[PDB]
């Protein structure tokens, strides 16, 4: 053949759908066959391939159903030696995997007379941390708007959904420490690593801190509502210190995992 | 940022620096209090600092509210906590030596007079809501428990061995433009007894500042001529300069830090201050 | 290092006597400094980046200068970027002390790689400094009275009884002190040593404080031993150093057409041109030089992933689509030839991260 190309589809968990990117490239074959057959009296020549229709189409039992690209591919594209083109397409997501057909119709453009055409088809199958749990219990964990963006100083507010469903209340308490935490290595790697927890505990603040959650009872859920104000500009992706200890246990659970914040 | 000037401790630290633009903002501190009611009734606080105040606070009965109230940090250059006996105001009465040696005595000294510095200047009121006329103050030398060791580093720079300075020429330059950077090192009080050497080594680290991670060694990005860790003494005000070149638009950080030696472990202090500049 | 044998047969107008000696003196022919080039590219301007080293775990040295002269071919280049150290400048074997020096380079006419570069660096080895110290400061300091009756032993003592002194160089890069290794010279042995030849009683005497001095550690730091170099020869090692054979240059730039969210793709345009012309080799439309976008784990690539060049300036949208969470490089780029050669590409955009903001 003259169109080596693969399927590299990777999932997306946090957008929760996967992305399915095929890409073809013409191949040593034609590179050989270019020289061998097309132009040998010519010194370094070049196929002139024509992609006519670029199909992706899922399929199933009699089911045949297209599906559009990400991006916008002009159809009736060209394409010449040592080339290689690229397509990206979306589908949602757990114990079914999905069927699929990318069928590719072109042709050669051997002098402006003979015109080459293929359709070549195949098909295949599809195939390849925000919300946080509690240890030693069934606690759950996740903020509301996991993803927010302001600016320096100005104060802001989240809210850490809770569910709770073990057996009996609790009366955890969640608290900011804005204290550099001890390093445990070469200098260009001890430095990276106080600059991160320096920057972790004294970029953003809190406002309610030592925060008594009152009562959670058993089956229910509660809105710990937090307030904090940012003073170093950054992008605290999950950003650590904010961690939530349980007065039952001594838990230290870092509830803060589920939090991007992003100050400007 | 200017829009963010409804809150009043940075409306005042903005003002102070604006109308007395020599000095710098890390040259502030905040105190973040957190004050409990107790009592049954909503109460509205006012706490007060050497100049400004703060506006109202409505605390509830059993609410924590935090409070942060900037404070400027005290110099060791115009105080002398070294040397300051603690004072006894019953004088008179017979002495037994506390067993204290020097390198903890004057630990305490200075956390003693670093608490009380705040105590004399810092207040505070009350009203509370249902009837405005019982008004109130707090006294918090009976509240604020002795400071520590983390706290007297930020409030006492004069604790951190070295008092180093960075500054450019500008802070905007273009791509392959040439730009020299002068750093002034001076000991403290405790780098002048703390320790038995001669000399202490320095390194010149880089930040990318958006990336924020440190640019390797030998990086592609920065050019200089002349290692980067360098020599300084323990004695003399010391001044190192180093000739950036940079090559690639963007920001960087350029943090510094002082060690005992080139023995991989041994930092001495992770020091905090750093020159942004932008080469586009 | 080697023995070597030298022998003197020679005669006197004055006296008749052939007179002569015989000496076995041995030859450290290793170099001692090491340097290592790196070479960059940029637009219209060259970069040299020497990581100058030693090559002996146990010998650290001493820069003074490393002025880089140009060649003297022709009215060539406008260098600039010669270090001249105010105070010798250290250097050790290997750790974090890479002493860099940069040049920069900037053309008049154009580039031809066929050209050299001299180095011309000028060090001195750290015992030979070191040496001098001790051999002229703590013996013969500020005494001429004292020099005109210890000279007639000179060239022994700075051949049998200082050559051997083996230091601790981590002593004096730590604290800075000039202390010998424990296992270093017998102090017994040594001191009988000087017992068999005759010797002035003084003289003797001076030279044992000395020695214990030495091995008990006197230590001035920074307050001296830098008016001591002014009489130690430097070495000189002046070393070539030449531009690379590229056949081809290119240059890529990732425009940005009309914060960026996962799963939504960012348009841009990316625009590849040969700056050939200005590099001496004329300009080849027509090699077999693909260009193709190396889409890693944290990007993905849609529209055109790789493409023969075969004009000037070749051009064509192409969109990316992250997967990561944030703070994310462009992917990189490559152009390797197909037949056997080889060529280079200035990324613009190389080091330039792009914030990737989920939801």
């Amino acid at each position: 053949s003259l169109l080596n190309m693969r399927l590299r589809n990777i999932s997306l968990k946090s957008e929760h759908c996967i992305l399915s990117s095929l890409d073809f490239q013409t191949s040593k074959a034609s590179e050989q066959l270019t020289k061998k057959f097309i132009y040998p009296q010519e010194h370094n020549s070049f196929l002139k391939l024509n992609f006519q229709e670029i199909s992706y189409k899922l399929i199933d039992g009699t089911s045949q159903i297209e599906l559009d690209p990400i991006c916008p591919l002009k159809v009736p594209l060209t394409a010449f030696s040592y080339d290689s083109i690229s397509a990206t397409f979306k589908l949602v997501l757990s114990t079914q995997p999905h069927r699929v057909k990318i069928t590719l119709a072109y042709e050669l453009e051997l002098h402006p007379n003979l015109k080459l055409p293929v359709r070549t088809s195949w098909e295949t199958e599809v195939t390849l941390t925000s919300l946080v749990n509690s240890k030693l219990s069934n606690v759950k964990f996740k903020f509301i708007n996991s993803n927010i963006k302001v600016i320096k100083g100005e104060k802001f507010t989240m809210r850490l959904q809770i569910i709770n469903s073990s057996s009996s209340p609790l009366d955890l308490v969640v608290y900011y420490n804005n204290t550099i935490n001890p390093i445990p290595l070469t200098l260009e790697n001890q430095y990276q690593l106080h600059n991160k927890y320096r920057k972790i505990a004294e970029g953003i603040i809190l406002l309610s801190n030592d925060y008594k959650i009152p009562v959670v009872p058993p089956r229910e859920t509660y809105f710990a509502d937090l307030r904090f104000i940012g003073i170093m500009s950054g992008y605290y992706g999950t950003l650590s210190g904010l961690k939530v200890l349980d007065l039952n246990t001594n838990e230290l659970i870092e509830v803060g995992n589920g939090a991007s914040v992003l100050i400007q | 940022s200017s829009q963010v000037e409804n809150v009043d401790w940075i409306e005042y630290v903005m003002s102070k620096i604006r109308a007395e633009s020599n000095l710098h903002s890390r040259d502030f501190i905040l105190l973040l209090l957190d004050f409990r009611n107790s009592w049954i009734d909503g109460i509205k606080l006012n706490v007060q600092f050497e100049d400004f105040t703060s506006n109202e606070y409505h605390v509830e009965a059993s609410h924590t509210s935090r409070i942060i109230v900037p404070i400027k940090k005290i110099d060791y250059k115009k105080y002398n906590f070294e040397n300051t006996p603690i004072p006894r105001i019953y004088p008179g009465r017979q002495f037994i030596q506390s067993g204290l040696n020097e390198e903890q005595t004057i630990e305490m000294r200075q956390k003693f007079w670093c608490r009380e510095h705040i105590i004399s200047k810092l207040k505070c009121n009350w009203k509370l809501t249902t009837d405005q006329s019982v008004t109130g103050s707090v006294d918090f030398n009976k509240f604020i428990e002795k400071f520590d060791h983390k706290m007297v580093y930020t409030i006492y720079p004069g604790r951190l061995f070295y008092g180093v300075q960075l500054l450019l020429d500008e802070p905007k330059v273009k791509v392959g433009e040439i730009i020299n950077l002068k750093i002034i090192t001076e000991p403290t009080s405790t780098c002048r007894r703390k320790q038995n050497s001669t000399v202490n080594f320095l390194d010149i680290v880089i930040f990318d500042s958006k990336t924020s991670k440190i640019l390797p060694r030998s990086n592609r990005r920065i050019l200089y001529n002349g290692s980067l860790t360098k020599p300084i003494s323990t004695t003399k005000v010391s001044e190192i300069n180093l000739e950036i070149i940079p090559i690639e638009k963007g920001r960087y950080e350029f943090s510094v830090c002082i060690s005992k030696s080139n023995n991989q472990d041994g930092i001495i202090q992770f020091d905090s201050e750093n020159v942004i500049l932008s080469v586009i | 290092a080697f023995d070597l044998i030298i022998k003197t047969s020679f005669t006197k107008k004055n006296d008749q006597g052939t007179f002569g000696e015989t000496k076995k003196v041995r030859i450290q022919c290793y170099l001692q400094l090491s340097v290592s080039v790196e070479d960059i590219f940029k637009k219209d301007i060259f970069f040299f980046k020497f990581l100058l080293n030693s090559s002996v775990r146990e010998e650290p040295v001493i820069l003074y200068s490393s002025e880089l002269s140009a060649p003297d071919t022709r009215n060539d280049y406008n260098i600039r970027g010669d270090y001249i150290a105010t105070t010798p400048a250290l250097i050790t074997f290997d750790g974090n002390e890479s002493f860099i020096n940069c040049y920069e380079i900037t053309a008049n006419n154009n580039f031809d790689s066929k050209d050299i570069f001299n180095l011309k660096v000028r060090y001195n080895t750290l015992k030979e400094q070191l040496d001098c110290f001790i051999t002229d400061a703590v013996l013969i300091e500020g005494d001429v009275e004292w020099f005109i009756l210890f000279e007639k032993w000179k060239t022994f003592w700075e051949l049998e009884i200082l050559k051997k002194l083996k230091y601790d160089y981590d002593a004096f890069k730590e604290n800075r002190i000039i202390r010998l290794l424990k296992t270093s010279i017998d102090l017994n042995k040594t001191k009988s040593k000087i017992r068999n030849l005759c010797i002035e009683k003084a003289v003797l005497d001076k030279i044992l404080i000395c020695l214990n001095k030495v091995s008990r550690g006197i230590a001035v730091c920074n307050t001296d031993m830098d008016e001591y170099v002014r009489n130690l020869v430097p070495k000189q090692l002046t070393v070539p150093v030449q531009l690379p054979g590229f056949e081809q240059f290119f240059h890529v730039q990732f425009e940005q057409m009309e914060i960026a969210t996962i799963g939504n793709s960012l348009s841009y345009t990316v625009i590849v041109e040969n700056l050939s012309g200005q590099w001496g080799q004329d300009v080849i439309d027509d090699g077999g030089y693909i260009f193709e976008i190396l889409s890693s784990n944290e990007w993905l690539i849609h529209g055109q992933k790789r493409c023969a060049i075969k004009e000037k300036r070749k051009e064509f949208e192409v969109h990316l689509i992250p997967l990561k969470k944030g703070y994310l490089n462009f992917p990189r780029v490559e152009i390797t030839n197909i037949n056997g050669k080889s060529c280079r590409v200035d990324h613009s955009n190389a080091f330039e991260s792009i914030l990737i903001f989920a939801a």
